[PDB]
């Protein structure tokens, strides 16, 4: 919910890659995508609503 | 195709940016190599654990 000049939605816009540069990734590439596990992992048994503000809130971490 | 959940892409993976963390092996693999990641052996530090549920607006939003 924005609409003006470099969005928030410019960060939240890695949504696509935050999964899917692992399990479509590690078996093509080494382990440098993702330094951390946690970030994607979150969707489990764990948090399934943290992961998709963590791509804002702390791309990296 | 549809076999995934929703995810958004907007355009880009990354812009003047990065897609998550794009930097050296630290230590090691991450896949099978240290079970209970996400609870049954939660880490110290490693994601933002801000809060416990209701991601705002549904999804994101503050």
């Amino acid at each position: 919910g924005s609409a003006e000049q470099e969005p928030t939605a410019e960060q939240l816009a890695q949504i696509a890659a935050e999964n899917e540069e692992d399990e479509h990734s590690v078996n093509y590439k080494p382990p440098a995508q993702k330094d951390i596990q946690e970030i994607q992992e979150l969707d489990k048994d764990d948090e399934s609503l943290r992961k998709y503000k963590e791509a804002l809130l702390g791309r990296v971490a | 195709g549809s076999k995934r959940w929703n995810s958004c892409k907007q355009n880009k993976q990354g812009a003047n940016s990065r897609p998550v963390n794009q930097t050296p092996p630290p230590e090691g693999e991450k896949l099978h190599s240290d079970s209970g990641i996400s609870v049954d052996s939660q880490s110290l530090h490693d994601q933002q654990p801000h809060t416990q549920t209701a991601s705002g607006q549904a999804l994101k939003g503050d």
